[PDB]
């Protein structure tokens, strides 16, 4: 679960600190964290939806990392990034919603969805960070 | 011309440019790649030795507890000297920076125990066998040592070997593992380290031949950009770079081929030229020769100039009008933008005046420029022959389109598709010429002039070819430049005799030459290394300087580091680096981040700094005086001694401060009216066993000194290692009594040894294979020259 | 006073950004700040309480630091840390409460408690950090 959290603060602190004109070094510590993610992800496939009117969309990952040789970003840098973020956003939305509908009497304190159950897996823990929300 | 020299040189002393031309090339091809420093030893700072221990009031308790001690304990005297000392460690750390690591290469037999055990390194081994036998070591110890087996996983490449280091040691070696700065390697990556351009340049063939184990591993090249904008002030050094980058270029620029026999052309030339026809100033237009060379020189020279972002002038020869015509060629192409304003000055006006204007009949008022807007341009507004008129705007506006960001950050001031191979420029440069045939002055004039012009025109079918050539070449070579390149007015020129120019011109046939594959790479490779070195040293540099500041080393900082820096860069010979330059260089350096690597380590050293200093055997931090009979304390290790693990209750006087700044005797008064006081910092040291001594109150002596000598180096203080043994002086415990030490010291007690906590496990990858050079794996051929093509795709060099 | 502040944002940004998994280079800048503290403290004794029904608990300092090393964090790393945090938490609580009851006609704007008066001391100033609350 905590996993999930990160995924976002990652994107927020991303769609926020990554803009046309900021010095690289203001995101050095960040950039890293990001990439680290892409890696852990790529390869594994997911299923969301499959209930009521909720659509069953299939997500797959195949992305190239990010920059490393930059000094204050050039517009071009952003757009090639934003394009990658938007797939994760539209993703998480579907992930949240899918686990935001399932309920369980016995153990209704743990992950239900096929999507999240897979995240609590150990091979992902490598992402968690900045738990200030 | 002697007067010209002295000064032309007084300038050259403001240029860290090495002397000979060639002498520079070597320095580059030579800049070898950074040696990797795989590594053997685990690396520590301290092993654990046995030591005698005497219980309170006791003798050698017979036991010998294990304590940690420093291998190589060389600490100076004085807080300041200490800070400097550590600093050297930083330098040592960097020079030994193990880029990667493996453990099999350190395997060792854990002599004892049932499951074939192979522990980390030699020291790890020793220790085990050692303790194994010190009979007073909990049954759990042998056990652990025993059964603890390595961890070998064939698949995945994992190796977890049992080890023993130390808190501060694990500290190091650890990060060294977590920063193996070694990324994988797939055919695809090699393919990719190739300019996004070349691959698409048909003329060049690509192919793979060798495979790649999942064992493949390389080290990032690290090609950050400029970081340092030398483009706006360090002229002296740019000139030296340009020069360099320039020679480099010539070394590459392919030599030409298939030229028209020198003799043949010049001969039809005399027929056409009508040389000796009255005109007094003969045989100045034919010093043109040695063209079989001049062209090669003019050619090379031209490229490098561009690439290297150099700027030049022209061994111009006013009379020789022809030599001028060709000039027009030059501007037709080479973006005047990179030509010291002046040499262009002469050139144009010489054209403008002794040409066009009068032979064309226009301004018979010959002309008059100042220094702003150019004779080649303004002439426009005032010309009525469209053909003539287009040349003008195009020539005055063809600004080497200083705008490019390709294959990932490579500002390489580019050039017009037009020019490229649209060429027409040439066709138009000609058409305009095709209608310059008319009156004004003597006959032998137009006759001679126009006839020469024609030789440009006919040949024009070919002159085209020239355009294409360069177009490609520059447009090619360039691709492989990492260093960015802002256009700058170099301080130095480069002479280009219209002689050669003119030759190249009417003297090139259906030749067709291009950069040999192997050639190209070699080029990349160099700039690469160089870069890597620049960037790297930069980091090495910064790291130090910043450390230099918190490490309060208010001394070297200026030059010191800078000197070494430049030297390693090779390219230039310091010395002739104006002083405003070296310092200014620091001013810029000090304002940058720090490669995590570098930085991350210093942060570590500082945290343990304190601990080390007191950990040493010789030297403690300051002493206390209380002129109050004091009760000597007792510690298991030193026996009966006068140690104080804490100041608090007595002023503190930074020795460092005092010594460095002279004394005001504040201390002199406090000592004199005999007042409680403390001294802080690192200090000499003295052990003594003379029970008697204490009675003699020696410790209250040493001090008086300081005042006479105005110094405080000679301040060896005293300790009384009074063990119930090694002290012949023991008529002490035989008499009811208690130690009356008038003074004691700060050296905190060494650390006890606790196995458990020092035993760490080890995460190490397993079995690499490091590759350098790279490229090599690339198989590449080349079409036959007679079949080239540019962005054009129709065919470069196409006048069958 | 401001001192006090830090102590917390230190712990929060701590009990928050230090979780099983995260990449070190996200806390590099943080870790440091932390240690710096322990140092300044160790070797100091405090006392809180003494008024009304407020217990008088005593505190001492003597702690080891933190390896800086490791690409990612292993569970073990956390627990050995959390154990140290919990002593500071239970500390601050007692510190706050002790200065949150005393009032002074005169300088009701200055520190009161034996606990805090000692903090405004200069030798502790080396701990200030991130005042955005």
């Amino acid at each position: 679960m905590d996993v999930l959290y990160s995924l976002s603060k990652t994107l927020k602190d991303a769609r926020d600190k990554i803009v046309e004109g900021t010095l690289y070094s203001n995101v050095s510590d960040l950039i890293q964290q990001f990439n680290q993610m892409i890696i852990t992800m790529n390869g594994n496939e997911f299923q969301t939806g499959g209930i009521g009117n909720l659509p069953i969309r299939n997500w797959n990952f195949d992305f190239g990392l990010l920059g490393t040789t930059l000094l204050n970003l050039d517009a071009n840098y952003v757009e090639t990034a934003r394009n990658t973020i938007d797939y994760f956003v539209d993703f998480v939305d579907n992930v949240c919603m899918d686990e935001m509908v399932r309920e369980s009497q016995r153990n209704g304190i743990a992950p239900q969805s096929d999507s999240l159950r897979k995240l609590s897996g150990i091979k992902f823990k490598r992402i968690n960070f900045d738990n200030s929300s | 011309e002697h007067q010209k020299e002295v000064q032309y040189e007084i300038l050259q002393k403001t240029i860290p440019t090495f002397e000979p031309k060639e002498s520079i090339l070597k320095k580059l091809e030579d800049i070898k790649p950074e040696q990797v420093k795989k590594q053997t030893k685990l690396f520590r700072i301290f092993e654990p030795r046995q030591l005698p221990v005497y219980r309170a009031n006791g003798e050698k308790e017979l036991r010998n507890r294990w304590y940690w001690k420093l291998k190589r304990d060389t600490l100076p005297d004085g807080d300041y000297d200490v800070r400097e000392y550590f600093l050297n460690l930083y330098d040592q750390v960097l020079t030994e920076m193990p880029d990667y690591l493996l453990l099999k290469d350190m395997a060792v037999e854990n002599k004892n125990s049932r499951d074939a055990g192979k522990v980390v390194d030699s020291e790890t081994a020793a220790i085990c066998d050692a303790i194994f036998q010190d009979e007073e070591t909990e049954g759990v110890v042998r056990r652990f040592i025993a059964e603890m087996r390595q961890r070998v996983q064939a698949d995945r490449n994992v190796v977890n070997y049992p080890s023993i280091l130390h808190p501060i040691d694990h500290a190091f070696n650890e990060y060294f593992l977590q920063h193996q700065l070694v990324e994988p390697l797939n055919n695809d990556i090699i393919f990719n380290y190739i300019p996004e351009r070349i691959r698409n340049d048909v003329n060049y063939i690509l192919n793979m031949d060798r495979n790649l184990p999942s064992t493949a591993r390389y080290i990032r090249p690290n090609l950050l950009q400029d970081r340092l904008n030398l483009h706006d002030n360090f002229e002296s050094l740019w000139d030296t770079i340009t020069t360099s980058n320039y020679i480099l270029a010539r070394s590459v620029v392919p030599d030409l081929k298939e030229l028209v026999s020198t003799e043949a052309q010049i001969q039809k030339m005399s027929q056409d030229l009508q040389l000796e026809a009255l005109t007094i100033q003969s045989e100045t237009q034919f010093l043109t020769g040695i063209n079989s060379q001049a062209a090669n020189d003019c050619f090379k020279t031209l490229i490098a100039a561009m690439l290297s972002q150099r700027t030049m002038s022209l061994d111009f020869v006013t009379t020789n009008y022809m030599s001028l015509i060709s000039g027009m060629w030059l501007l037709t192409v080479v973006p005047n933008d990179m030509f010291i304003r002046e040499s262009l000055v002469a050139c144009q006006l010489a054209i403008i005046n002794t040409i066009i204007y009068p032979a064309f009949g226009m301004q018979r008022m010959h002309y008059r420029n100042g220094d702003p807007q150019t004779p080649f341009q303004i002439a426009e507004q005032q010309i009525q022959n469209f053909q003539v008129a287009n040349w003008l705007h195009f020539v005055n506006n063809n600004q080497f389109r200083q705008v490019v960001i390709d294959g990932v950050l490579n500002q390489v001031l580019n050039d017009n598709i037009r020019n490229g191979h649209v060429v027409n420029q040439l066709m138009e440069a000609l058409m305009q010429l095709s209608r310059q045939q008319f009156p004004t002055m003597p006959v032998d004039y137009k006759r001679s002039i126009q006839r020469g012009i024609l030789l440009l025109s006919n040949r024009l079918g070919q002159l085209v070819d020239l355009t294409r050539l360069l177009a490609y070449n520059y447009e090619t070579l360039m691709a492989c430049i990492t260093m960015n390149m802002q256009h700058v007015q170099t301080l130095t020129t480069e002479k280009l005799q219209l002689t050669s120019v003119t030759s190249l011109c009417m003297l090139i046939g259906n030749a067709t030459v291009i950069p040999s594959p192997q050639t190209l790479f070699h080029y990349y490779n160099v700039n690469v290394n160089f870069h890597s070195n620049y960037n790297e040293r930069i980091n090495d540099a910064v790291a130090i300087i910043t450390a230099a500041n918190r490490l309060n080393l208010y001394q070297k900082k200026m030059k010191s580091i800078v000197e070494d820096f430049l030297k390693r860069l090779q390219i230039f010979d310091i010395s002739r680096v104006p002083d405003d330059q070296m310092y200014r260089l620091r001013d810029r350096l000090r304002l940058l981040p720090v490669e995590i690597r570098r930085l991350d380590i210093f942060n570590l050293i500082l945290m343990n700094m304190e601990q080390i200093e007191r950990a040493s055997d010789k030297i403690a931090q300051g002493v206390i005086i209380a002129y109050r009979d004091m009760q000597l304390e007792r510690d298991e290790m030193y026996g009966y001694v006068n140690i104080a693990r804490n100041l608090d209750g007595f002023q503190q006087i930074n020795l460092e401060e005092l010594m460095r700044t002279g004394d005001y005797a504040q201390i002199t008064n406090m000592l004199l009216n005999n007042q409680p006081v403390a001294l802080v910092g690192a200090l000499p040291f003295i052990t003594d066993s003379s029970v008697i001594s204490l009675v003699a109150k020696l410790d209250a002596t040493v001090f008086a000194q300081i005042v006479k000598l105005r110094k405080v180096d000679t301040l060896k203080p005293i300790l009384y290692k009074i063990n119930s043994d090694s002290n012949d002086f023991y008529l002490v415990a035989n008499y009811d009594w208690v130690p009356t030490s008038t003074t004691k010291v700060y050296k905190q007690i060494p650390q006890q040894f606790d196995f458990r906590a020092s035993m760490h496990m080890l995460t190490s990858n397993l079995t690499f294979t490091v590759y350098s050079d790279l490229l090599a794996f690339v198989s590449a051929d080349t079409v036959e020259p007679i079949n080239a093509v540019a962005f054009d795709n129709m065919r470069i060099m196409n006048e069958l």
